C-alpha cells in the first residue's frame, strides 16, 4: 500500500541537452516516475521520467536545465508517479503552477494523494448532464445555454473581454448551495493575475475558490501539470465530496503553445502548424475529466477559455477544442469595436447539450422554437447585410429591410446586457420574443402554428 | 579541473573534451585567441559549445578556458554614458585601447573599467556587526550630477558586516564590504555579476498608478502610458520614430533610460551612436548632455547573433539593477523584429522545428518572458524603496501587416500601441500618431490618479475620442453626396474635429514653445476646445453659419492656444489667459 | 436632350458602381484569402520536409 | 467462439447488392442513397452534426442489428445512446421491443487509451462479421475513422517510422482498405443457405 523502501540517489547523469536529462546506471527505472535533482549550487527541481531504455532513464526537468552539471548535480528517485497532496482545505488559497502556497500559507495536510493523470470513468456510470445552469447572459442563457456537467469553451481572440466575461459568469452561476468554483491560470499577466484575485475576493466568494495561477514568467513545463492539478482536487470534490465544481482553465492556447515546445524538444511527429501528433488526446485528457456520475451527487462542469491566433477557427487550438468539447461560446472582435459589452456572435457559438436541459419542466415550452428562429432571422440578416454593401441601400426587396430592422434591435438588445446584469431566463425570453414581433406571423418558419398562437400576440 | 581541448570544431560548434565539471548554457573561452562560446550539450566528459565568434583557424587541442558562469552583466559604477554591445563590450574602450575601427575577436575587454576612482561614502546607518539581507543599500557612489550610484548588496548572499570600507576613492577591484556568514567569511567588491536570463528577485509586484510624462499632446492625452508599462509602436522607415524615441529620453520623468539597438543596420546605428551624445537634458539648473542617465547597448548585423539574441537580455537587465536602486527606468528596445530574427537563425543553426513562419516554438514564451520583467515594483531591501521599468519595444512587420509570428504576439501582450503611420508623414502631420489603430489598456488604471490630480480630464477626452471616431463614418460621404446635404448638426463637429487635429494633435518639434507640452497645458488646451463644442451643441438646438463667421477671431484664439508657451510663460499666466478663453466662448454665446 | 442623356447615366452608373463593389468585396476578398491560403500550406509542406 | 480480429471470416461467395438502406432522412434517401452492404463516409467538421445522422440511422433504419463503435469520440454521447435507446421501441411482428435489444456497443472514448482505438475497430466489425452469417442485415457506424488514424500516426511516431504527407504513416490506406472491404452483402457459409450484409458508415472528422 505504501512505499517503506529507502530511495536512490543517483550522481549518474551521462547526458543533458535541451529539457532533457539522461541518467544511466539506473537500477529498474519506472515510466512516468518523480526525480528531484539538487543542483551544485544547491537549488532543487523536480523532473518527470519521460523514457526508459534498459538502464537509462530520459527526465525531462519542470525548470529547466539552465546550470546542470554532468559531474556534480545528483537525482534522487522518488519510486512513484506524480501524485498531489488534495485536501477540503484546498478551497479559498491560492498555488503556483507547481503545488506550492502563494498566499504566505502552508502546505496542503493531504486528506489522500491522487494520481494527477487522472483515470477515465467508465461510460457506462457516466450519467447525462440535464439542470441547466441560468448564469445570466442572455447570449448563453437564451441560445447556448449549458447544464451542470458540460464542457463548454469560450472562444476568444487577443484584447477581447474574455476574463471580463470569466468574472461575469462566477459571480452568476446557479441554477434556474454555491458552485466551489477552481480556477486554473496558465500563461497570463500579472495584471491579470490580480484581475481574478481581487475579483473573487470583492464578491466574498475567496471562501470556495482555488486558484491555480501560473504566470508568463513561470516555467513552461510547469504548465502542462497545472491544469492537471486543477482538475485532480476538482475531481476530489466533485467526485468523492459531492460538491458541484466549476472549472475554468483560461489561456488553453498557453497550454497547447507549452505543448509545442515540449514535443519539439523530444522531436515528435508535428501535426497541423508543428503542435504534436497527441494534440488531441492530450486535450481530451483534461476534456473529458467533466460531468456527474450515477452513484455520486457532484458534478464538474468545465469552461476552458482559449484565444484563437488572428480570430481564426481553423487554427488547431480551436478547431481540436471543438470535436471534444460541447459546444462553444464564441465572442468577436467586430462586436467589441461597437462597444457591446458581451460581443458573443451566436452564429458559430452551440451549446450541445442544451437540447435536454430546455423544454417545459425545464425552462418553458417556447425555449426551443424562440431560439431557433433568433438564430436564423440573424442569419439571414448578416446575408441581407452582405447584399446590400455590393447592390445599394435602395434596391432591396422590402421584405429584407425588417432584416436589417432585426439586426440593429438584436445585437443592443438581447446580448448587450452590461457587466453586473443578471437577467433569468424568463426575462431573456420575453426580450427574444419581442425582437420576433417585428415580423410578420407566416415569416416565422420554425415556429409551428400551435406555439405561435400561445406567446407573438402579446 | 580547470581546462577543456577542443577535439574538434565543424563550424561555429566545437564539440570540447575533458569538461566534467562543465554546467550547461556556461560561458567558455575556445581556443588561443579565447573566443567565446557557451556549452549548449553535454555528453559525459565532452561539452557541445556554439562559439559567438568566428571559428577560424582553432586547432585541436586548443585550451577551453571555463568560467563557471553563464552569459551574465557586470553591474556597477562606469555605465552612464557607455556603449556596450549584447554581450556587453565596451565599444567606447575597445576603439581606444586597440587605436583601430575593428573588433579584434579576442578582447575579453572588462566591462566596467578598473582604473578610475570612485568617490565611495557608506550608507551611515551600517556599522560593523549590523546583519544585512540582500538587496540592502550600503554605500553610494556620486557617479555623475544627475545620477547616485547606490551601491547594494546581490540578492544571492546574507550575512554580518565585518568590515565597511571608510569614507574615499576605490577602483572597481578594491574591497568594500565583507560579511561573516555560517561557514565562510565572503569579500566582494562594488560590481556584482548578475545572469541575464534570471528575473531580478523583488518583494511585491505593484500596480502601476502615475503615467509617463512623453511630453507629447497625443500621447500623454487620448494613448496614455503609465511608468510601469509596456508598449509598442512600429518600427517603419519615417513615421515619426526619430522624435518618439528622442523626446522620450529628453522630456519624461524617468530617471534613467536604456536604449537597446537590437541588430539594427550600419548607418542606422551610426546615427543613433552621435545623435545621443549630442542631445540636452533641461535639469532645474543648468543644461546638461543626456548620457549622464543614458547607457546604450548598440549592435550592427556584422556582429555576432547570440550577441544580438542576447542585447534584449542585457538590456533589461541593466534596466533592472537601474530598478532596484530607486530610480524609475524607462527603456526602449529599438527593434524587436530584429531580435526575432536572431532567434530564427539560433534555432535553424540548432536544427529546431519551426513553429510558424520559420521562427521557433518558443518564440511566444521568450516575448512573454521579456514583456512581464517590467512594472512598478517594491524593490528589496530595509531602505524601503519603490522602482520601475517601462518597456518601449518597436515593431517591424513585413510589409506593414499586422498579421505575423512576432507582430500579433507583441499586440497580444503589450498594453499600449502608439499606431505611427506613414500616410501622416506624406502630409507633414507632425507627430504621425493615428488616432483608430492606436488604443491604450491603461485607462482604468489612471482614473484614480486623474480624479486627485486633475479631474476634469476623464470625460474630457471621451467626448474628443467619439469626435474623431464619428469623422471617419462622416468621410465616405463627402465625397459621395456632398456638404449640400449634410446636418446643421453634422456639419459642425466635423468643423471642431479639424480643429482637434491643428490645435490639439499636431505638434511641431521644432518650435520652441511645443518641445514640451505640460500637462497643465494639455489639459487647458483641450477643456477650452469641448466646452466649445457642446455650447455649439445648443447653438443647433434653438444657424451654422453666423457663428462661423462672427466667431472668426474666438476661432483663432483657440487656433493661437498652442502657442501658450508654457517655458517663459508662466503655468498660472497659461490657466489665466485659457480662463479668459473660457468667458470669451460663454459671452459670445 | 439633357433630360435623355441624364436618366440613360445613372442607369449606366448603377451598373458600374455595382462591379465596382462586386470586385472590392466579392472577387478580391476571395483572392486574398486563397493566397492566404496557400502560403501557410507550403509552410506545412516544407516542415513535413 | 474465439476468433481473430485482424482475420476476414469465410463466406461462399460474394453478391452485388439490390436492397437500399433506408436511413429515414429525407436528403439520404432521394438524392444519395446507400444500400445494405454498402459503405459509406461522413466527413465534416465539428458542429455539422456527423454524430445526429448516425444517432437517426442506428434509431429508424431497415437494418436488422446495429453495432456502434465509438472510436476515440466523446463520453456524454456513448452515454445518451443507453439512455434514449431502451425508451424507442420498433414494431416488426406485431409486438413492441425496445430497440436497445438489437444494439450493441463498443465504446473507446478519448479520454480512454489511444492504442485501443485500433482494437475498436476490429473488435466492432469483427462482431459485424458474427451477426452477418446469421443471415441478419448488420449495420455498422464507425463514429470516427479519423481517430483511428490519429492513432496509428502516435504510434508509427514511437517506432520512428517515415511518415507520409501530414504526419501520417505510409500504410494508412491499407488499414481503411482492409476495413471497409469487409462489408458486402454476401452468401453465408453453411447448409440453410441465408444471406447477410454488413453496412459500414463511418464518420471522418477532417
Ligand atoms: N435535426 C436537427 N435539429 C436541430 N438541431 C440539430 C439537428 N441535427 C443536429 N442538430 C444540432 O447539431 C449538433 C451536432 O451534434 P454533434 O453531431 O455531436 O456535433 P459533431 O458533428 O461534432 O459530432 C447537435 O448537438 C444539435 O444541437
Ligand atoms: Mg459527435
Amino acid at each position: 500500500n505504501y512505499l517503506s523502501q529507502p530511495r536512490l540517489t543517483y550522481k549518474t547523469v551521462s547526458g543533458v541537452n535541451g529539457p532533457l536529462v539522461i541518467l544511466d546506471h539506473v537500477k529498474f527505472p519506472r515510466y512516468a516516475e518523480i526525480v528531484h535533482l539538487t543542483l551544485p549550487d544547491g537549488t532543487k527541481r523536480s523532473g518527470q521520467v519521460l523514457e526508459v531504455s534498459g538502464s537509462k532513464a530520459v527526465v525531462q526537468v519542470f525548470e529547466g536545465t539552465s546550470g546542470i552539471d554532468a559531474k556534480k548535480t545528483s537525482c534522487e528517485f522518488t519510486g512513484d508517479i506524480l501524485r498531489t497532496p488534495v485536501s477540503e482545505d484546498m478551497l479559498g488559497r491560492v498555488f503556483n503552477g507547481s503545488g506550492k502556497p502563494i498566499d504566505r500559507g502552508p502546505v496542503v495536510l493531504a486528506e489522500d494523494f491522487l494520481d494527477i493523470m487522472g483515470q477515465p470513468i467508465n461510460p457506462q456510470c457516466r450519467i447525462y448532464p440535464e439542470e441547466m445552469i441560468q448564469t445570466g447572459i442572455s447570449a448563453i442563457d437564451g441560445m447556448n445555454s449549458i447544464a451542470r456537467g458540460q464542457k463548454i469553451p469560450i472562444f476568444s481572440a487577443a484584447g477581447l473581454p474574455h476574463n471580463e466575461i470569466a468574472a461575469q459568469i462566477c459571480r452568476q452561476a446557479g441554477l434556474v448551495e454555491n458552485f466551489a468554483i477552481v480556477f486554473a491560470a496558465m500563461g497570463v499577466n500579472m495584471e491579470t493575475a490580480r484581475f481574478f484575485k481581487s475579483d473573487f475576493e470583492e464578491n466574498g466568494s475567496m471562501d470556495n475558490v482555488c486558484l491555480f495561477l501560473n504566470l508568463a514568467n513561470d516555467p513552461t513545463i510547469e504548465r502542462i501539470i497545472t491544469p492537471r492539478l486543477a482538475l485532480t482536487t476538482a475531481e476530489f470534490l466533485a467526485y468523492q465530496c459531492e460538491k458541484h465544481v466549476l472549472v475554468i482553465l483560461t489561456d488553453m492556447s498557453s497550454y497547447a503553445e507549452a505543448l509545442r515546445e515540449v514535443s519539439a524538444a523530444r522531436e515528435e511527429v508535428p501535426g497541423r502548424r508543428g503542435f504534436p501528433g497527441y494534440m488531441y488526446t492530450d486535450l481530451a485528457t483534461i476534456y473529458e475529466r467533466a460531468g456527474r456520475v450515477e452513484g455520486r451527487n457532484g458534478s464538474i462542469t468545465q469552461i476552458p477559455i482559449l484565444t484563437m491566433p488572428n480570430d481564426d477557427i481553423t487554427h488547431p487550438i480551436p478547431d481540436l477544442t471543438g470535436y471534444i468539447t460541447e459546444g462553444q461560446i464564441y465572442v468577436d472582435r467586430q462586436l467589441h469595436n461597437r462597444q457591446i459589452y458581451p460581443p458573443i456572435n451566436v452564429l458559430p457559438s452551440l451549446s450541445r447539450l442544451m437540447k435536454s436541459a430546455i423544454g417545459e419542466g425545464m425552462t418553458r415550452k417556447d425555449h426551443a422554437d424562440v431560439s431557433n428562429q433568433l438564430y436564423a432571422c440573424y442569419a439571414i440578416g448578416k446575408d441581407v447585410q452582405a447584399m446590400k454593401a455590393v447592390v445599394g441601400e435602395e434596391a432591396l426587396t422590402s421584405d429584407d429591410l425588417l432584416y436589417l430592422e432585426f439586426l440593429q434591435k438584436f445585437e443592443r438588445n438581447f446580448i448587450a446586457q452590461g457587466p453586473y446584469e443578471n437577467r433569468t431566463v424568463y426575462e431573456t425570453l420575453d426580450i427574444g420574443w419581442q425582437l420576433l414581433r417585428i415580423f410578420p406571423k407566416e415569416m416565422l418558419k420554425r415556429i409551428p402554428q400551435s406555439t405561435l398562437s400561445e406567446f407573438y400576440p402579446r | 579541473s580547470t581546462f577543456g581541448y577542443v577535439h574538434g570544431v565543424s563550424g561555429p560548434v566545437v564539440t570540447a573534451c575533458d569538461m566534467a565539471g562543465a554546467a550547461m548554457y556556461e560561458l567558455v573561452r575556445v581556443g588561443h585567441s579565447e573566443l567565446v562560446g557557451e556549452i549548449i550539450r553535454l555528453e559525459g566528459d565532452m561539452a557541445t559549445i556554439q562559439v559567438y565568434e568566428e571559428t577560424s583557424g582553432v586547432s585541436v587541442g586548443d585550451p577551453v578556458l571555463r568560467t563557471g558562469k553563464p552569459l551574465s552583466v557586470e553591474l556597477g559604477p562606469g555605465i552612464m554614458g557607455a556603449i556596450f554591445d549584447g554581450i556587453q563590450r565596451p565599444l567606447s574602450d575597445i576603439s581606444s585601447q586597440t587605436q583601430s575601427i575593428y573588433i579584434p575577436r579576442g578582447v575579453n575587454v572588462s566591462a566596467l573599467s578598473r582604473d578610475v576612482k570612485w568617490d565611495f561614502t557608506p550608507c551611515k546607518n551600517l556599522r560593523v556587526g549590523s546583519h544585512i539581507t540582500g538587496g540592502d543599500i550600503y554605500g553610494i557612489v556620486n557617479e555623475n550630477s544627475l545620477i547616485k550610484h547606490k551601491i547594494m548588496l546581490p540578492p544571492r548572499n546574507r550575512g554580518t558586516v565585518t568590515y565597511i570600507a571608510p569614507p574615499g576613492n576605490y577602483d572597481t577591484s578594491d574591497v568594500v564590504l565583507e560579511l561573516e556568514f555560517e561557514g565562510i567569511k565572503e569579500k566582494f567588491s562594488m560590481v556584482q555579476v548578475w545572469p541575464v536570463r534570471q528575473v531580478r528577485p523583488v518583494t511585491e509586484k505593484l500596480p502601476a498608478n502615475h503615467p509617463l510624462l512623453t511630453g507629447q499632446r497625443v500621447l500623454d492625452a487620448l494613448f496614455p502610458c503609465v511608468q510601469g508599462g509596456t508598449t509598442a509602436i512600429p518600427g517603419a522607415f519615417g513615421c515619426g520614430k526619430t522624435v518618439i524615441s528622442q523626446s522620450l529620453s529628453k522630456y519624461s520623468n524617468s530617471d534613467v533610460i536604456i536604449y537597446v539597438g537590437c541588430g539594427e543596420r550600419g548607418n542606422e546605428m551610426s546615427e543613433v551612436l552621435r545623435d545621443f551624445p549630442e542631445l540636452t537634458m533641461e535639469v532645474d539648473g543648468k543644461v546638461e548632455s543626456i548620457m549622464k542617465r543614458t547607457a546604450l547597448v548598440a549592435n550592427t548585423s556584422n556582429m555576432p547573433v547570440a550577441a544580438r539574441e542576447a542585447s534584449i537580455y542585457t538590456g533589461i537587465t541593466l534596466s533592472e539593477y537601474f530598478r532596484d536602486m530607486g530610480y524609475h527606468v524607462s527603456m526602449m528596445a529599438d527593434s524587436t523584429s530584429r531580435w526575432a530574427e536572431a532567434l530564427r537563425e539560433i534555432s535553424g543553426r540548432l536544427a529546431e522545428m519551426p513553429a510558424d513562419s520559420g521562427y521557433p516554438a518558443y518564440l511566444g514564451a521568450r516575448l512573454a518572458s521579456f514583456y512581464e520583467r517590467a512594472g512598478r515594483v517594491k524593490c528589496l531591501g530595509n531602505p524601503e524603496r519603490e522602482g520601475s521599468v517601462s518597456i518601449v519595444g518597436a515593431v517591424s512587420p513585413p510589409g506593414g501587416d499586422f498579421s505575423d509570428p512576432v507582430t500579433s504576439a507583441t499586440l497580444g501582450i503589450v498594453q499600449v500601441f502608439w499606431g505611427l503611420d506613414k500616410k501622416l508623414a506624406q502630409r507633414k502631420h507632425f507627430p504621425s500618431v493615428n488616432w483608430l489603430i492606436s488604443y491604450s489598456k491603461y485607462m482604468r488604471a489612471l482614473d484614480e490618479y486623474y480624479d486627485k490630480h486633475f479631474t476634469e480630464f476623464v470625460p474630457l477626452r471621451t467626448k474628443a475620442k467619439e469626435i474623431l471616431q464619428e469623422e471617419e463614418d462622416l468621410a465616405e460621404i463627402v465625397q459621395l453626396v456632398g456638404k449640400a446635404s449634410l446636418a446643421e448638426t453634422d456639419k459642425i463637429t466635423l468643423e471642431v474635429a479639424k480643429l482637434i487635429k491643428d490645435d490639439f494633435l499636431q505638434q511641431n518639434g521644432y518650435t520652441p514653445y511645443d518641445r514640451f507640452c505640460p500637462f497643465y497645458k494639455t489639459v487647458g488646451m483641450l477643456s477650452n476646445m469641448i466646452a466649445f463644442y457642446d455650447m455649439a451643441r445648443r447653438a443647433v438646438e434653438t444657424t451654422w453659419s453666423i457663428i462661423r463667421e462672427h466667431m472668426g477671431e474666438i476661432l483663432y484664439k483657440l487656433s493661437s492656444m498652442k502657442f501658450k508657451d508654457p517655458v517663459k510663460d508662466g503655468e498660472a499666466k497659461i490657466k489665466a489667459d485659457y480662463a479668459q478663453l473660457l468667458e470669451d466662448m460663454q459671452n459670445a454665446f | 436632350s439633357l433630360q435623355t442623356s441624364f436618366v440613360t447615366l445613372d442607369e449606366a452608373i448603377k451598373i458600374t458602381n455595382r462591379r465596382v463593389n462586386a470586385i472590392e468585396h466579392v472577387i478580391i476578398p476571395r483572392i486574398e484569402r486563397t493566397l492566404a491560403y496557400i502560403i501557410t500550406e507550403l509552410d506545412e509542406r516544407e516542415r513535413e520536409e
